[PDB]
RNA sequence: GUAGCGAAAUUCCUUGUCGGGUAAGUUCCGACCUGCACGAAUGGAGUAACGAUUUCCCUACUGUCUCCACCAUGAACUCGGUGAAAUUGCAUUACGAGUAAAGAUGCUCGUUACGCGCAGCAGGACGGAAAGACCCCGGGACCUUUACUAUAGUUUGGUAUUGGUGAUUGGGACGGUUUUCUGAUUGUUCUGGUUAUCUCACUGUGGACCGUGAUCCGGUUCAAGGACAGUGCCUGAUGGGUAGUUUGACUGGGGCGGUCGCCUCCUAAAGGGUAACGGAGGCGCCCAAAGGUUCCCUCAGCCUGGUUGGUAAUCAGGUGGUGAGUGUAAGUGCACAAGGGGGCUUGACUGUGAGACUGACAGGUCGAGCAGGGACGAAAGUCGGGACUAGUGAUCUGACGGUGGCUUGUGGAUGCGCC
RNA sequence: AAACGACUGUUUACCAAAAACACAGGUCCGUGCGAAGUCGUAAGACGAUGUAUACGGACUGACUCCUGCCCGGUGCUGGAA
RNA sequence: CCCUAAACCGACACUGGUGGAUAGGUAGAGUAUACCGAGGCGAUCGAGUGAAUCGUGGUGAAGGAACUCGGCAAAAUGCCC
RNA sequence: GGGCUUAAGUUAUCCGCCGAAGCUGUGGCAACCUGUGUGGUUGGGUAGGGGAGCGUCGUGUCAGUGGUGAAGCUGCCGGGUGACUGUGUGGUGGAGUUGAUGCGAGUGAGAAUGCAGGCAUGAGUAGCGUGUGACGGGUGGGAAUCCCGUCCGCCGAUUAUCCAAGGGUUCCAGGGUCAAGUUUGUCUGCCCUGGGUGAGUCGGGUCCUAAGGCGAGGCCGACAGGCGUAGUCGAUGGGUAAC
RNA sequence: GUCCGAACCCACUUCAGUUGAAAAUGGAGGGGAUGAGUUGUGGAUAGGGGUGAAAGGCCAAUCAAACACCGUGAUAGCUGG
RNA sequence: GGGGCCUUGUGGUUCUGCUGCCGCAGGAUUGGCCAGUGAGAAAUGUUGCGUGAAGGUGAAGCGUCUGGGAAGGCGUACCGGAGUGGGUGAGAGUCCUGUAACUGUAAGCGUGGCACUGGUGUGGGGUUGCCCCGAGUAGCGUGGGACUCGUGGAAUUUCGCGUGAAUCUGGCGGGACCACCCGUCAAGCCUAAAUACUCCUUGGUGACCGAUAGUGGAUGAGUACCGUGAGGGAAGGGUGAAAAGUACCCCGGGAGGGGAGUGAAAGAGUUCCUGAAACCGGUCGCAUGCAAGCCGUCAGAGCCUGUGUGGUGAUGGCGUGCCUUUUGAAGAAUGAGCCUGCGAGUUAGUGAUGCGUGGCGAGGUUAACCCGUGGUGGGGGAGUCGUAGCGAAAGCGAGUCCGAUA
RNA sequence: UGAAUGUAUAGGGGUGUGGGUGGUAACGCGGGGAAGUGAAACAUCUUAGUACCCGUAGGAAGAGAAAACAAGUGUGAUUCC
């Protein structure tokens, strides 16, 4: 049988087109108050994955190519 | 992960959204096009760059990465603003 | 906490104390009350009779014993027949003192010992038999309850079954008395609450009759109820009656106690890092100034003089470099002040981030330069909160504001996305 | 002679026969009969071919003398501004 | 045909369990017990041998619970008038 | 440990030797690096990674081979760095199977208190299930254990006799001694063959009902089903004619 | 629901057995033995259920939820191979 | 849309009543386009085909050699629309059974199809005044279920309980809802084929098993046996080509053996092919009764043998099992009495991701299915991956996104 | 024929007209409907509408001739791949 994706994994990683893993940044939902503005620049972004976890992305991804 | 918050949980969902009439264009290149019509293609068209290779029953658009020598009517879906420059000033035209 | 009872089937201390019994009595039985922690239908205190119940004593009686002996028998033992069992890494399987996974037939150093049988005894082979029940860790089961979430049942009201006519009580329709109105209303319709009636709805019932010569059942009828009850659906309450489950880890075993994230110091062995239920403390804030900028100032202590006034308030002179101070722990800093004061302000910005620091990662931290638009300063310039380092929470889901990217035939709407 | 249970009985087949259970007696609560209670989805049935001197539940446990104070908590019963 | 069993229930040709009927004599209250009757059996490995020891019985000087957690077991008592 | 001071004790110092799978010499194997005439470095190893193979079975193809003896089994004589092996040589055996090269695996066992069978160990050991047998004669290949007889002992509210339940031919006669019988056995409740059970009255049915079961219709229940009327069964009882 | 005591029913003590004669018995005593007695035959109650003079006892020789089959090759961060 | 209202048209008529002495309908052998045993508003005899169940025919070899036996060897011929097998005393194309090919089928309830009989039967155009078009239904509310959708922005669909419509200028659907547009006409029914399956029947097949395997079952197998019952549930295959199964004699009560016969073989004698290991013995060689032994190993005398290598081994040195699990085990930690057999990394996906290798290459590749009853081959490009990325997306594009066209 | 009873029905008496009963390996349709398991606990969810069960077929069944899709043209019953 056909072997199903993560959806989680679905739902938050992207694949680039040299293969390297992205996701967004985490600690920006809420709470944003007292965190300053070069706090929110730095969680505002898209962070790469180490190799490991895109790796670990990847099998999770059934070769489905990200969000 | 252990019982560690894993990796897909602790990463936040990219949100957005798909368009469900999302349409793909197929893309071809001033390069690929003067390297298929070398001897000036006097009219390029879909069933043209599909013998070639755009891989057919698709919309055609092309775009201008490249330097076309030659003069060249394309009568395709969409190009894009650079490619129509360079087809102009190389003597072509353009069409749907 | 009464009557009564009490070192008791209850008394920890405890062999309490006294008295009886014995030559000697932690037991006994009668008392004391100092009841750790009696007590009146989970009955209190008694009680003739009863007990293969528990306890103490006397007598009789005895191999229970001093202290065993002897007799006969079924096994044991020899011969003939028949003929298992658990167990089993191995074998030509000593002792001593050692050594080693800390208890050796098997290793070391020594000592002793001819080969093989038979009857015996149980010190060892950590002997055999049962993948320890005790303990802990993982799972399960059943039990309990004011654990959680449900549920049968019981219960509430609505509504359907469900109709007829009334009164008695509230809200309008509605005009046309009042006085559209603070206040009164009536009639003409409409709609709630409550309540009493009526009866080929219904009740599964009391009598009679018939199916039938049947204590079932049905039909007819009478009586009694009666739109109630019953039942369906919806709904609130109740519900260990029942069901599924949860009930953390660390830990010099576990339990109890304590602890769990963040910050500072020491341990930490002069980079960084470094554990223990190691040694000390803090944090879950605060401040519209205690932020920004610009200019100005120097403290604490000590000595002397001085109304109230004293060690110490305010004042003067002298001395005094950090010992004062720093919103808040500690360290590193800070007198060039980052400490004290005045002026003007909102940078406690928007778009950014070269380049680095630090973590397994999520992440945490620093940051030049630039544009926009500002504050302060004559300018140089400084300003993306606070001398620095704690004052915090990923994701999911939902919410508000803005934006308008998307919207399933189109236009809206609605929903979503982005910030 | 003391403790316990009044007694005869009953019980852990296969480690406990007892001071445990039962018991006669006692009290409280429920039940007006299609009873309450119980088995069952229901119809039915037991209760009972019984009718409060009965039946069901609870605790106590012959007999003698007795059974005190507390309704705040919880439960039950009644009441409904 | 077996049938208070070698034939049934116990895996056995198993010192266990299995309902009913008949059931004489003497001693005796007796269907207890002893010895016998009607009738039936000698039991399904034997032969020996004074070992220790274990089981099962027997007797015991003087003492008489000194035993032991405890008079456990045994002994004594026992019937009729 | 023996023993040692007459050091074989301590200490300073000198001269020798012993001593490892270390080093060196010699011979073989292997991995890697290197310019590729040389040479250099390396080769303990669990978990584990990489590489290259042996053996078994099936199979495509080619070459074959086999009663002048395949497979298997079992000796001897050999071979390889290993799994292993000989195209050496016998024995047993009686119908298949070898080499090359591919292809496919139910492809390798010493452990799982593993499963099945066979067989050891304990061991000629424990036991042979309450007891009283003795003798004379007989039978027989064989007799404590079979038959007959005589003594003796045992049971006798049962070790007797007859039923029910249950068993099912064990009953009788004759033949038998592999197995079974806790020994032996000529004997048997065993084996083999044949035979044996006679009812108007006995015990059951043809008669009766109890508990209880089933239950025409029926009532109840989503279905499945539950209950129950009329009935109809059901002895452990009633009824019923022989000694 | 008297007394002593056989049958009968029981199972208090002790010894033996404990690879037993026996997967609970045997020897010696012991309790009840006209009663809430005991026993034969047939029947009824069934597994979250039965029944229980109540021990979580018993329900076909292991019951804090029987047995058989099925879901099923349940699952096991554990032990073995 | 239909009914109605009309302008016409029914198969050529014997020539009946009614509507108007117009027309309508019954009528009757006869055409007849047709249509038929089907779901089709229906269902009743005679004639044309190859066959299944049984059968029939079915080609073509001898001679020598060794052997118990020829299918083997050697020589030499034949058949083949037949050389697929399996038998026969060993390995057969021509010995047997068959096979290829052809043929028969009477019969079937036969069956399939055809002809005949026989049975059944037209519309087109206009019109809209009117009439009809499936009701406790659709919807709505509520409590549940199914849809990717787990109550939600909740369409569509469904059950229980309430409530309850329009009906053509109408109803429903197009993911709340409304409008328009497009589609469609629910609340009546019947419908072959492609699809699923094998207790069975017939034929065939296997890099499937070969008696601990394959079914539990190659035999009295759901049997023996166990359980009250539901239920559980085995083990045991092989003489030889042919019984020619050992006449007769001897020891023995027999059993068993010894002679002899049968046979190629009897050490193939029925417990019978082959006959391994554990295990149990006889014989021979050496060692062993002064010795402390994880049982071996290295050194090594003597003896035996010499089939000149082998067997044995006095005596000396060194030396604490295997596995598991462990910081650490000879361990007095676990498991194993012994041998033989059996017993654990597999398989399936046009799964995911690497590598080796082969093909093709800016291209690669098919899936279902169709053809090949002749297979492993050919077709099939639907799809799918590569061919451009960036963005939530509109979109833009070698750029894109955040941003101010920074 | 017609009860109570008036209509009449239930019922009763004929007649025998037709059908039913039960079995069956898989496949079908309609309905009822687990748990172990997974989620490293667990309750939503999963397992799974699976196991099992009830009803009921046929040689196949079910479905089926648009109150359908589509999206601007169009496709034209259902089933299956
Ligand atoms: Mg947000
Ligand atoms: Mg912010
Ligand atoms: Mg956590
Ligand atoms: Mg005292
Ligand atoms: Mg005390
Ligand atoms: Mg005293
Ligand atoms: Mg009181
Ligand atoms: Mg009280
Ligand atoms: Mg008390
Ligand atoms: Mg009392
Ligand atoms: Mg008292
Ligand atoms: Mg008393
Ligand atoms: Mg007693
Ligand atoms: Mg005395
Ligand atoms: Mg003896
Ligand atoms: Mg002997
Ligand atoms: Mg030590
Ligand atoms: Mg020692
Ligand atoms: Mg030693
Ligand atoms: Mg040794
Ligand atoms: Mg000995
Ligand atoms: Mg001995
Ligand atoms: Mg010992
Ligand atoms: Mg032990
Ligand atoms: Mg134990
Ligand atoms: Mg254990
Ligand atoms: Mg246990
Ligand atoms: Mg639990
Ligand atoms: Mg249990
Ligand atoms: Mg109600
Ligand atoms: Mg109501
Ligand atoms: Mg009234
Ligand atoms: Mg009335
Ligand atoms: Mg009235
Ligand atoms: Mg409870
Ligand atoms: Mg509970
Ligand atoms: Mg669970
Ligand atoms: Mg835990
Ligand atoms: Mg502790
Ligand atoms: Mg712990
Ligand atoms: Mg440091
Ligand atoms: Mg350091
Ligand atoms: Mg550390
Ligand atoms: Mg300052
Ligand atoms: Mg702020
Ligand atoms: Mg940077
Ligand atoms: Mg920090
Ligand atoms: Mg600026
Ligand atoms: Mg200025
Ligand atoms: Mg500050
Ligand atoms: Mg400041
Ligand atoms: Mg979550
Ligand atoms: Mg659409
Ligand atoms: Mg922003
Ligand atoms: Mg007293
Ligand atoms: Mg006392
Ligand atoms: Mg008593
Ligand atoms: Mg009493
Ligand atoms: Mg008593
Ligand atoms: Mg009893
Ligand atoms: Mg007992
Ligand atoms: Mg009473
Ligand atoms: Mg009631
Ligand atoms: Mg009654
Ligand atoms: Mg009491
Ligand atoms: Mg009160
Ligand atoms: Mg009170
Ligand atoms: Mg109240
Ligand atoms: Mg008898
Ligand atoms: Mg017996
Ligand atoms: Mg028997
Ligand atoms: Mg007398
Ligand atoms: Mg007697
Ligand atoms: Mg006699
Ligand atoms: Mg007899
Ligand atoms: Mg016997
Ligand atoms: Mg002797
Ligand atoms: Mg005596
Ligand atoms: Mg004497
Ligand atoms: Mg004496
Ligand atoms: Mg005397
Ligand atoms: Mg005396
Ligand atoms: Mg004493
Ligand atoms: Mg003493
Ligand atoms: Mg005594
Ligand atoms: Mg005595
Ligand atoms: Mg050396
Ligand atoms: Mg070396
Ligand atoms: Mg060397
Ligand atoms: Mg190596
Ligand atoms: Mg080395
Ligand atoms: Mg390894
Ligand atoms: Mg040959
Ligand atoms: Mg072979
Ligand atoms: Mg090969
Ligand atoms: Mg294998
Ligand atoms: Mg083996
Ligand atoms: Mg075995
Ligand atoms: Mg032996
Ligand atoms: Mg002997
Ligand atoms: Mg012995
Ligand atoms: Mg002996
Ligand atoms: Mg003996
Ligand atoms: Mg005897
Ligand atoms: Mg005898
Ligand atoms: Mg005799
Ligand atoms: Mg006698
Ligand atoms: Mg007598
Ligand atoms: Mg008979
Ligand atoms: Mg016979
Ligand atoms: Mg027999
Ligand atoms: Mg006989
Ligand atoms: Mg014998
Ligand atoms: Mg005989
Ligand atoms: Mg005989
Ligand atoms: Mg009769
Ligand atoms: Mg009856
Ligand atoms: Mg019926
Ligand atoms: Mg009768
Ligand atoms: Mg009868
Ligand atoms: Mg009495
Ligand atoms: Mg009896
Ligand atoms: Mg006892
Ligand atoms: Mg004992
Ligand atoms: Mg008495
Ligand atoms: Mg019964
Ligand atoms: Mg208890
Ligand atoms: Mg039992
Ligand atoms: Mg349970
Ligand atoms: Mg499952
Ligand atoms: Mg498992
Ligand atoms: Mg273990
Ligand atoms: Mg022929
Ligand atoms: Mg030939
Ligand atoms: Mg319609
Ligand atoms: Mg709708
Ligand atoms: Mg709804
Ligand atoms: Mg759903
Ligand atoms: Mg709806
Ligand atoms: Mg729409
Ligand atoms: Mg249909
Ligand atoms: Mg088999
Ligand atoms: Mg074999
Ligand atoms: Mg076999
Ligand atoms: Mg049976
Ligand atoms: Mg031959
Ligand atoms: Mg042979
Ligand atoms: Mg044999
Ligand atoms: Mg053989
Ligand atoms: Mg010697
Ligand atoms: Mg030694
Ligand atoms: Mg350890
Ligand atoms: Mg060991
Ligand atoms: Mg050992
Ligand atoms: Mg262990
Ligand atoms: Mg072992
Ligand atoms: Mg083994
Ligand atoms: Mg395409
Ligand atoms: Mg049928
Ligand atoms: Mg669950
Ligand atoms: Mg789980
Ligand atoms: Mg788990
Ligand atoms: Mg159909
Ligand atoms: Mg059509």
């Amino acid at each position: 049988p056909k072997m199903k994706s993560h959806s989680g994994t679905k739902k938050r990683f992207k694949v680039t087109g040299s293969g390297k893993v992205t996701a967004r940044k985490a600690g920006k939902r809420h709470l944003n108050e007292h965190k300053s503005s070069r706090v929110t620049r730095r969680l505002t972004g898209e962070t790469v994955l180490s190799k490991g976890e895109a790796a670990k992305v990847k099998k999770l991804l059934a070769g489905h190519p990200g969000r | 992960a252990g019982g560690q918050m894993p990796i897909h949980m602790q990463a936040p969902k990219l949100g957005g959204f798909h368009n469900p009439f999302r349409t793909e264009y197929q893309v071809v290149n001033l390069d690929k096009v003067e390297a298929l019509f070398p001897k000036g293609g006097k009219i390029t068209v879909d069933d043209l760059v599909s013998v070639g290779a755009v891989r057919d029953n698709e919309l055609v658009k092309v775009l201008g990465t490249g330097e076309l020598t030659v003069k060249v009517d394309l009568v395709v879906d969409a190009w894009s603003k650079s490619a129509q420059e360079k087809i102009e000033k190389a003597g072509g035209s353009v069409t749907k």
